[PDB]
């Protein structure tokens, strides 16, 4: 996208014109074969707003001097994107079934916390140090 | 063995701080993150009333001094060669219990002589 | 929404148009893909309404002078908005079956806590310390 | 490939031919015997190139002076991009069934981490230490 | 094959003719009762070739001047290869069911690793001391 | 058979003729009551040669001055063998259904390494130690 | 039998006549209610040789003075055959059902070793203190 | 029986008369309700030539001056027996069923050893210690 979603902050993304947006909506579909056709534009831009919103708010700063987003900022606000998409969704399918046969997924239920819930968002993890706590700092 | 106990003392004489960062079974920690963390509690720049504060994931472990008695090999090394140039084992800054008494001392004395 | 449901307390939200109201209702209507529609908007209101009173009175004040909703201040009020609807709707579902097929979610039970129980739950605990104890004081 | 994967950076990837980027996308698609077939080119080009930039900087770097990708850097490219694709194709199948039969496989959940979750994830590991952190520093 | 598996290199593997690749694939395919018939001669290729790789890259170098490849560098790279095709197909199948019965295999999931993953990979470990961290150095 | 399995390395077995190599097959499929049957002569061979090449570069030299294979060694590479046969098969089947009845075999699973994971290899094991560490040295 | 299987080594068991041979596979198919009826001559042939082989191998000679076979010879080596017809054919049933009937048998899947893993290994391990290290030196 | 079969050793059992056998393979029928019916007797002899012979080898001579055997010989030697025949009619049987319905036996599986593993094995183990080690010796 021209106005990459690393490049762009929660007023930003609120000042791109729609073609902008839906440029980078675009490329989240991407993240997944289903491309979410069924969700709505606005729930798209929606999880992709809050993406950029908890990107600059809870994975921003430093710890002992490193960045906390270590991994590549546009990929780790697309991943965490798509998870957010997908808990709109209802959460990650363990097991489908219907008229044209069944499937049953290795998720492993997971961890507790949010970004251990999704695919996506064990992805988003190994870009912010997977939430360790590395940070120090001294007395001068 | 002198030279032993002076690259010993160097070593060993001395406890040594070993920071270990990252959490265990977590995320790995490269060489330019070492980097720093190695800026932040260097030695050389501490002193001796620095306070740390850290995250759960950074670990101040310490190498404490590993005790020997290099002691009792100078005095066993001092021993040896004093004897073996003949020279009772007081010319050589090391003592011994009893022999500085009595018939004890009369005898390497009058050996001396 | 022209006032942001971050810039709202309890009094404000009473004091709102049906308007403003029913814009941040439409706002926290995304974060599902079914929008609850079958949910009233009587409901909404009241998990919203309930959403910012919490707020204001459970996830506010300071930790080490550190403040204690460290995330978006918007996107938390709306994901606590989320987990409420959710808990009015019945729980998270974690099995769904019918004449059209069937599917399963891994919700992986989860921890015994209020926010913990729902997938909007969990967002909102990472805007929030994770709901864990930082507070720290000197004597003078 | 002419230019092969491990030669190829995020700013290259993006300035490759249309010729170019299919031949390393023909590359990836030989790591199923599906080759994932019912998923767009869009869908194999992300993976690639997240999987490029992944690598660049999440096992990039040193530790002890050593490489910490040990491994071959054109199959780690490519197991890295396989597990993209597989988990945008919703994850790795566990059980299958049908008109035609059924199947289940050896698989067991894995670990709780991103490439544990895969077996293209799970070959990848090998490639850069099993994700442990053997660094080691001095001061002079 | 005239030339071996175990006397070939990624380099050499790319300037063999394709005889003699089909003559190296070929024996790989001795390694299933199946033979995997209903894959690509391109997927065998890039297993073979990946395998080789990762033989010389991951399996190479001495521990405490023993070769960390103990075992016939032939059959390790056959299994290495086998391994890799298993992966290809998905995973090693726990249970198959059909119209003309069905079976269950005792494989107890393995553990996490790659290669204990599946049964060819088990067969490989035991040629690399089941990768175990037997070497040694001293100063001078 | 006229060569023995125990008499012939695995440069031995290559030069062997057709009828020497079918002579030791036929030994090895006195091991199963269904002889592998439909499972190819040269599947038999691979799994007969690489057992030789197992045997001498695996099960090979002594330790504390005793021989590392114990036991018989004819026995031992035909167990072997059996072990490659069945792996080739698939796993150790568990379990078997059909038009005209079923059954359940007792393997309990078992352990995680190769040789353990068959009938056969564990017969094998009782042959070399179980695969323990008796292994000693003095400095003179 | 006239040359009774305690009295037969390897070499002996070659040197019988098929009549003697004959009178001993006749004594191990008196170990199992169905005589493995369906299991060929040749099969049994190599079960009793393999036994005898294993006999003279790995259970002789002296733990502590005492002889490792304690019990008696001839019973020990009949149900080490026994044994390895079992294995021969496919291992020992847990389960078995049909068009007349269904049964289950209280095996409890045993320990992972040979011997624990059907009924004759396990009455086989009683003769030779059930596998264990009693054997005792001094210096002089 | 005229003679006992706690009067008979493996040599007198195979100088008995075939009415003097019968008369014993009669009193160990009388060890279950079936009586074993569908077992040929040549089954029942080996069961009962073996007993005996594992009687005077395994279960013969003395630990700290008490006899090994402390209850009575008769019944211990048709309990274990019993105990074979039981082994050679597959194992214990935990559940049956078919046409005439259908019941479970309360085996709950048992330990891991021989004797345990059937209901005669478990009635011999009281007549021999439950192979407890109680022996004792001194020096003079
Ligand atoms: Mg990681």
């Amino acid at each position: 996208p021209d106005p990459s979603i690393d490049e762009v902050s929660k007023s930003d993304w609120d000042a791109l014109t729609t073609q902008e947006q839906d440029d980078i909506i675009s490329q989240v579909e991407n993240l997944s074969s289903t491309g979410w056709v069924n969700t709505s534009r606005e729930r798209k831009a929606e999880a992709i707003r809050s993406a950029i919103a908890e990107r600059d708010t809870l994975y921003s700063g430093n710890m002992s001097r490193l960045p906390t987003l270590d991994g590549d900022a546009e990929y780790f606000t697309l991943y965490l994107s798509a998870h957010k998409i997908q808990l709109f969704e209802g959460g990650e399918a363990q097991s489908e079934s219907g008229e044209g046969g069944s499937v049953s997924y290795s998720t492993g239920g997971g961890g507790e916390k949010d970004l251990q819930k999704t695919r996506y968002g064990r992805m988003a993890l190994e870009y912010v140090w997977e939430d360790n706590s590395i940070a120090a700092l001294r007395t001068y | 063995n002198e030279a032993a106990i002076n690259q010993a003392i160097e070593l060993h004489g001395f406890p040594q701080r070993h920071v270990k960062v990252g959490k265990e079974d977590g995320a790995p920690v490269r060489d330019n993150d070492l980097r720093r963390v190695r800026t932040i509690f260097d030695p050389r720049t501490t002193d001796a009333n620095t306070a740390y504060f850290t995250g759960q994931d950074v670990d101040v472990e310490t190498l404490e001094a590993h005790n020997f008695d290099y002691s009792a090999i100078h005095e066993m090394d001092m021993r040896n060669l004093t004897t073996a140039l003949g020279l009772p084992l007081e010319a050589g800054n090391v003592g011994a219990d009893g022999l500085g008494s009595g018939k004890p001392a009369e005898l390497r004395f009058a050996l001396l002589k």
